[PDB]
């Protein structure tokens, strides 16, 4: 509820710390992605007001402004200190910038909009523009299946290559998720150079690695937040791996109307209850349900029995 | 069987004759001579009378 | 040593006279095998460092 | 057994063993001064083996 | 037979033409031929099994 | 060592109780002995713990 504001400008937004240019308060990570129109990229120029608390080898307060998408993505530099800096570009049509807050700081901020409308170079889909790359997924409710196979449902890439797809998983409000891994193979185990699954907790950060999963077995994480995020790194030499996984909402159980207390710390929604498919570990859910009758020689009397 | 033992033709310590009966005895097992030999000595009377 | 620039130790690992050459130990012996179940196997683990 | 069969025969707490063997087909192995306890205060339950 | 291994431990039958090739230690497990078959199930025992 | 410029420890006492140093032998003046004690007490660092 306060990072503090996102201009909307026809091009570039100047993006203010958590209370300019007084104090930011301790424990502060906004995660402002620069959304970095189509036909082009940004380029920031941070400002010459500029105090965020200086380090050694800044591992305090500091201000990630790694071009790429989230969390993995690759660093341009971390700045620290009294010293205002300055020649930001980007190398994509997308940056990411993070600034994150120790518990026992003074700093004030730091300032920077857009200065960037040529063309880019490189044709990463097939043709003039193409971008770096569309799977960004956001689907939420009570239940879904996270597929692998969206990448070619859908026709973001060219067959052959490597692809980075992300799922961004939201749920019902206030409550976690519950992710469960129905199907998970690869074709190269043990080794996370060249096909993985990794999970996020509340942002697509670098803080939340939950679980890294290259080996053969999946397990279900068990997300604290509303917020997860899903990618698959499968590089070129191995475009044939897959996972099936399935979020569920679900609240820390007094358990109420409207739930249904798998005995699991979890109440989720009645809609997931004889839903056909299991939501809960064990499944409570998919139970005490089609229990038809007793009919016996009744319904006996057919084409075989019946004749007789 | 409970134990798994093995018999053997029984040489010195570092003989050349090693080698040479091994891959002698391998090509009497394969062609059936050690099936031959087993059936002629522990054939027997040939018993049972209607089992 | 340039004080912007570091030590530029040139150090250049090539001029050492031919005394000995490396791999001095008990030699690792390379078993080579085939997988088939359920003589060998991949282990069914979720971390990944193997 | 239950090295096999992760997350189908290993519970997550106490109560949630005391209702699933007391809904479905289950043989729960805690310890020995509890099933004391439950089994005298439900009286539909009880212990097997020593 | 080109040296790109040192052991080979793994399911490999001792035969007569790898023994003349290669060099075999004695059999840590010994085998055969034998058959598979379905185990009797007795469902059907006619109509005049009375 | 103190900070030669500014007389503002925080940067100085920051690291100080990250690594853990609850055992400090401080070469001042009195008039400095003052001040890093008010910028010992607006952080954490005047506890039972620190001698
Ligand atoms: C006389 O000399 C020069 C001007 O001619 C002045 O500056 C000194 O010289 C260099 C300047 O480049 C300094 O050397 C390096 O300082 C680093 C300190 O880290 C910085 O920390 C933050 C940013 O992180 C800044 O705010 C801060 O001002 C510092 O710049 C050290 O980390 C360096 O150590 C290593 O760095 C490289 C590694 O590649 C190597 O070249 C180094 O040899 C060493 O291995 C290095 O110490 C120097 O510190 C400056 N002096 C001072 C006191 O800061 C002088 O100030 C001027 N006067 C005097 C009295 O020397
Ligand atoms: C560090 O020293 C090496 C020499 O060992 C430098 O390498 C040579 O530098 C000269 C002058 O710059 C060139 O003419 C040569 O062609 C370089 N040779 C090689 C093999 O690189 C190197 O430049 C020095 N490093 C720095 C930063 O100056
Ligand atoms: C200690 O110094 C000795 C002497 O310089 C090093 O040994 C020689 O290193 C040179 C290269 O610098 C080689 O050409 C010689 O063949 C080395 N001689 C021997 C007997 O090893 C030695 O490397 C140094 N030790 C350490 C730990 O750095
Ligand atoms: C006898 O015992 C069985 C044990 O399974 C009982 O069946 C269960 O009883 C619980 C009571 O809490 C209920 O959830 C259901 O009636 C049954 N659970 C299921 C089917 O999962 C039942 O009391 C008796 N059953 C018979 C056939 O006599
Ligand atoms: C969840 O619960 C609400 C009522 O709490 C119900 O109306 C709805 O159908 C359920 N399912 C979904 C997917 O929202
Ligand atoms: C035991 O059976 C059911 C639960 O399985 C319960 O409702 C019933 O009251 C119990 N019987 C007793 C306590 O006699």
């Amino acid at each position: 509820t306060q990072c503090g504001i996102w201009v909307r400008t026809s091009n570039g937004g100047h993006f203010a710390s958590p209370n300019y240019p007084d104090s930011y308060p301790p424990n502060k990570e906004c995660i402002y992605i620069l959304e970095a129109a189509p036909r082009q990229r940004i380029e920031l120029t941070f400002d010459e007001r500029y105090y965020i608390e200086p380090s050694f080898e800044c591992r305090f307060d500091h201000l990630e402004v790694r071009d790429g998408p989230f969390g993995f993505s690759p660093l341009i530099d971390r700045y620290c200190g009294m010293k205002s800096p300055a020649l930001i570009r980007s190398t994509g049509r997308f940056m990411w910038i993070k600034f994150s807050s120790d518990e026992e700081l003074e700093g004030l901020g730091f300032r920077a909009k857009y200065s960037f409308i040529p063309d880019p170079d490189f044709t990463y889909l097939g043709g003039i523009l193409n971008p770096i790359p569309d799977c960004q997924f956001e689907l939420s409710g009570a239940d879904g299946i996270v597929r692998s196979s969206q990448v070619e449902q859908e026709e973001k890439t060219k067959p052959g290559q490597a692809v980075d797809c992300i799922w961004t998983i939201k749920a019902t409000p206030k409550a976690k998720i519950y992710l469960r891994f129905l199907d998970y193979q690869m074709e190269h185990s043990n080794e996370c150079k060249r096909n993985f699954v990794a999970v996020y907790d509340g942002s697509s950060a670098i803080e939340n690695l939950k679980a890294k999963f290259c080996s053969t077995v999946a397990n279900d994480v068990m997300l604290k937040t509303g917020v997860g995020v899903i990618r698959m790194w499968a590089d070129e030499g191995s475009r044939l791996s897959r996972f099936r996984m399935l979020f569920t909402s679900f609240v820390e159980p007094p358990c109420t109307s409207s739930t249904f207390f798998c005995h699991s710390n979890m109440c989720i929604n009645n809609s997931l209850v004889c839903n056909g498919v299991q939501n809960c570990a064990y499944p409570w859910d998919e139970n005490h349900c089609k229990e038809k009758k007793k009919a016996g020689l009744f319904e006996q009397i057919t084409k075989t029995h019946g004749t007789i | 069987l409970i134990d798994s033992k093995g018999y053997g033709v029984g040489t010195p310590m570092g003989s050349p004759y090693r080698d040479k009966i091994t891959i002698a005895i391998l090509q009497l097992q394969e062609e059936g001579k050690l099936h031959m030999m087993k059936e002629k000595w522990w054939r027997g009377n040939g018993c049972p009378e209607e089992e | 040593w340039d004080p912007a620039s570091g030590l530029n130790m040139t150090e250049s690992q090539k001029g050492k006279p031919a005394n000995i050459t490396d791999s001095l130990s008990n030699r690792s012996l390379i078993v080579t095998t085939i997988l088939e179940e359920p003589y060998v196997l991949f282990k069914k683990s979720d971390k990944p460092l193997y | 057994f239950m090295s096999s069969r992760r997350q189908s025969v290993l519970v997550k707490s106490n109560e949630e063993g005391i209702q699933r063997v007391l809904t479905s087909d289950y043989a729960f192995l805690m310890e020995s001064t509890t099933i004391e306890f439950v089994t005298q205060r439900n009286c539909n339950l009880t212990q097997i083996g020593g | 037979i080109d040296h790109k291994a040192d052991l080979a431990v793994a399911p490999l039958a001792i035969t007569y033409v790898r023994e003349k090739v290669i060099d075999f230690s004695k059999p840590f497990m010994t085998l055969g031929i034998s058959i598979l078959y379905r185990k009797p199930n007795g469902t059907n025992p006619g109509v005049f099994s009375f | 060592q103190l900070p030669a410029d500014t007389k503002d420890a925080k940067p100085l006492l920051k690291e100080m109780k990250r690594g853990k140093e609850f055992h400090v032998i401080f070469d001042c003046s009195h008039e400095m002995a003052a001040g890093i004690l008010k910028q010992a007490l607006a952080m954490g660092m005047m506890t039972e713990y620190y001698h």
